[PDB]
């Protein structure tokens, strides 16, 4: 009945992409997928490639996808494919979810925490011109409605998930024009739902604060200033790169992949990667489409196997394989039914 | 001999500090003298701010400084009071070292992490301005030679103070000529010396593995580009922003030594600061200046207070006021 498109990517990740479709199997989520095998390390990959992908788009305007991987000897990152993709769909809004997952002790337990950044311009806008013998510079933009967007939308996604307060990270203090413009944009919408706590946070500070402690915040809004690094500060708290669940929204589309995706995020081999981001991605996809009860059961069943200490991949803890991880919570979701 | 150096009182919790650090000298009775030296905003001629030519000429005449934070408001004034200081010195390096308190346990254990920052380029001096309505471009700019300068002062750190590894914290995948330039500085004092063992990690990936295990990193050497939010990270592990310290070292042995810690307003006037971290700073002013026995004297005086647990302050875990603090401190030394 409801299509996803389904972007597998490199990496582990085409390894991830089958786990979630062979634990849909096992649910029987009426959900199925258009596949893109798009990738740059292979050489399938041109711009008639990513048309393809938003002709997918403009239907079921709604998809999971991996990370592609950019070829850092010739390109850069802002003229990757992956790059080149998310603009095609106009994203903004990254939403990283940072909460733990009881039975994967860390240091940072029982934490719930959404991580809302600005993902078209600030380090993604740079641009980077040579002036002298080796004088290098960067020039980086900031805009009103860029930003009145990223509150709305976090505002938005603040009410729409129960969550009360909302901080605005920003650097005020040296950058007074980029983020000062930042901040009385947010300071503007933050009037307009008077049922939310907002408060204003210098992000020098909140890094110490994000590892001191984590639990005094709840929805984290913040410029695209400084790239990703603070979606991966947080994701570490909660177990890392295999774990943690990331979204890409836009006006019209959502994006379901995962919230830390640094360069070696999963450098395992065959096999022996964890797909607990994937899964709980999927699920959340899922809700998105409103079949919430298929996304309770993959979610409530994935957030148990990890619970009950059984089975546990290389980087929770643990000697199974990825094979055998996926297949341990196919058992546990097939039992569900009944 | 008797030697002196200026001190910044600073702004909000910069007299509380300043007094206690002063007063743990004083009873310490360090061959050390105060020249203070307010130095506030003040106007430039042609625009261009400079200083209070007290604290200009003041400084040049001890070549050394312990200061109390800046206050910098949030979008409506002076560009930076610390920025301009530190950049009218050529203090082009900003080491924080970042060690555990004995006694003071975190979920973090045994971390030894050293953050060799670049003082005078990047984010720290631009132009950012506005192009449009609704539209601001910003113009930071990172060199060829200071790139080289600061990579330099990572081996060197890392020579004097007996360090297996020194770590290149870039983002060459998404600033290809800036942070791509900053390696190859650092690659080429990297081969100068295999004595020290190096690599190269991406600074994404570093907070991450970081908050994970701080027990891969040794030293850090970082283009100011991305401010310094892993060095306010690496203080969330220790214990927090009111014991750790930093500096301001620059070349010819000048430096300004002050704390990450920064104008504390929720407690400015209130008298429960921490004086951990401006006396930590200024126990490197001295390990720095060659007086090493009123260093481990104080310092080693500071981590006992601290791990006997009846003193520590708000922050730590006590309602302990900053003076009651600093007097368990003061009394410690002196027999
Ligand atoms: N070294 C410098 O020049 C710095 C200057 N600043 C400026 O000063 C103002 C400070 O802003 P914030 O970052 O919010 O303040 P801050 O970074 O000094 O943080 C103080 C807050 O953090 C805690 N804190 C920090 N240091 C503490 C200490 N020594 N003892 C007890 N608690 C401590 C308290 O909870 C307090 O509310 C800003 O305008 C900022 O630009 C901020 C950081 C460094």
């Amino acid at each position: 009945s409801f299509p996803v498109t389904m972007l597998p990517g490199d990496g582990v990740g085409p390894e991830l992409m089958h786990a979630v479709k062979e634990v849909f199997k096992a649910a029987a989520v009426p959900v199925e997928f258009q596949e893109h095998h798009l990738s740059e390390v292979q050489n399938m990959a041109s711009e008639e490639k990513l048309e393809q992908v938003l002709s997918s788009m403009k239907e079921n305007k709604v998809a999971i996808i991996g990370k592609i991987h950019t070829p850092m000897e010739y390109k850069g990152e802002l003229a990757s494919y992956d790059m080149r993709l998310r603009r095609k769909l106009d994203l903004f809004a990254n939403v990283v979810h940072v909460k733990s997952l009881p039975g994967y002790m860390t240091r940072h337990n029982n934490l719930d925490l959404v991580i809302i950044r600005e993902q078209t311009e600030g380090e993604y806008s740079s641009l980077e011109h040579e002036s002298a013998r080796g004088v290098i510079e960067c020039l980086k933009i900031v805009t009103r409605a860029k930003s009145q967007r990223i509150a709305k939308f976090a505002f938005d996604y603040a009410t729409k998930k129960g969550r009360g307060k909302v901080t605005a990270v920003h650097k005020a203090n040296i950058m007074k024009l980029g983020d000062g413009l930042f901040l009385q944009c947010c300071e503007e919408v933050a009037e307009l739902y008077p049922k939310i706590k907002f408060e204003t946070m210098i992000i020098d500070n909140c890094c110490m604060q994000l590892v001191q402690n984590p639990y005094q915040f709840d929805v984290l809004v913040m410029p695209n200033l400084y790239g990703n690094i603070i979606d991966n500060l947080a994701a570490g708290l909660v177990g890392g790169a295999g774990v943690v669940p990331g979204e890409s929204y836009s006006a019209e589309y959502a994006v379901f992949e995962t919230g830390a995706r640094h360069p070696f995020a999963q450098a395992v081999g065959r096999n022996i990667a964890n797909p607990t981001a994937m899964l709980l991605s999927a699920s959340n996809m899922l809700r998105h489409l409103n079949l919430e009860y298929h996304s309770s059961m993959i979610a409530d069943a994935v957030k148990k196997v990890i619970k009950v200490g059984k089975v546990r991949t290389s980087d929770m803890g643990g000697y199974a394989t990825c094979h055998d991880f996926t297949e341990e919570i196919c058992r546990r979701v097939k039992d569900l039914d009944e | 001999g008797v030697q002196t150096v200026t001190l910044i009182p600073g702004d909000g919790i910069g007299p509380e500090i300043s007094a206690a650090v002063m007063k743990i000298f004083d009873a310490a009775k360090a061959p050390i003298q105060w020249e203070e030296r307010n130095v506030t905003a003040i106007q430039g001629p042609g625009g261009k701010w400079m200083i209070p030519s007290e604290a200009k000429e003041s400084m040049d005449k001890n070549k050394m400084g312990l200061k109390g934070p800046l206050k910098t408001p949030i979008a409506a004034g002076h560009p930076s009071m610390n920025l301009l200081l530190r950049k009218t010195f050529d203090l082009y390096a900003n080491v924080r070292p970042c060690v555990s308190i004995e006694g003071y346990k975190t979920p973090y254990t045994d971390v030894n992490i050293v953050t060799i920052r670049e003082n005078t380029e990047g984010e720290y001096s631009g132009i950012e301005h506005v192009i449009v309505d609704g539209v601001v471009q910003s113009i930071k700019l990172i060199t060829e030679g200071a790139s080289k300068r600061i990579a330099e002062f990572a081996f060197e750190y890392a020579r004097n103070n007996h360090r297996s590894n020194v770590t290149a914290v870039h983002k060459a995948n998404i600033m290809r000529m800036s942070d791509g330039l900053f390696l190859q500085k650092c690659r080429e004092v990297a081969e100068s010396c295999k004595d020290i063992k190096f690599n190269e990690m991406y600074l994404d990936t570093v907070c991450l593995n970081m908050v994970q295990d701080p027990s891969q990193f040794d030293v850090l050497v970082m283009p100011n580009l991305y401010g310094d939010i892993l060095s306010d990270l690496c203080a969330g592990l220790i214990g927090g922003l009111g014991v750790t310290p930093s500096g301001n070292i620059g070349a010819n042995g000048v430096a300004i030594f002050e704390s990450v810690h920064g104008t504390a307003p929720d407690i400015a006037g209130k008298d429960m600061a921490n004086p951990t971290a401006l006396l930590l700073s200024a126990v490197m002013m001295l390990r720095h200046m060659g007086l090493f026995d009123h260093a481990a004297r104080i310092e080693a005086a500071c981590f006992a207070t601290i791990k006997d647990g009846k003193s520590l302050t708000k922050d730590l875990g006590g309602n302990a006021k900053c003076s009651d603090f600093t007097e368990e401190i003061c009394r410690r030394v002196k027999d």
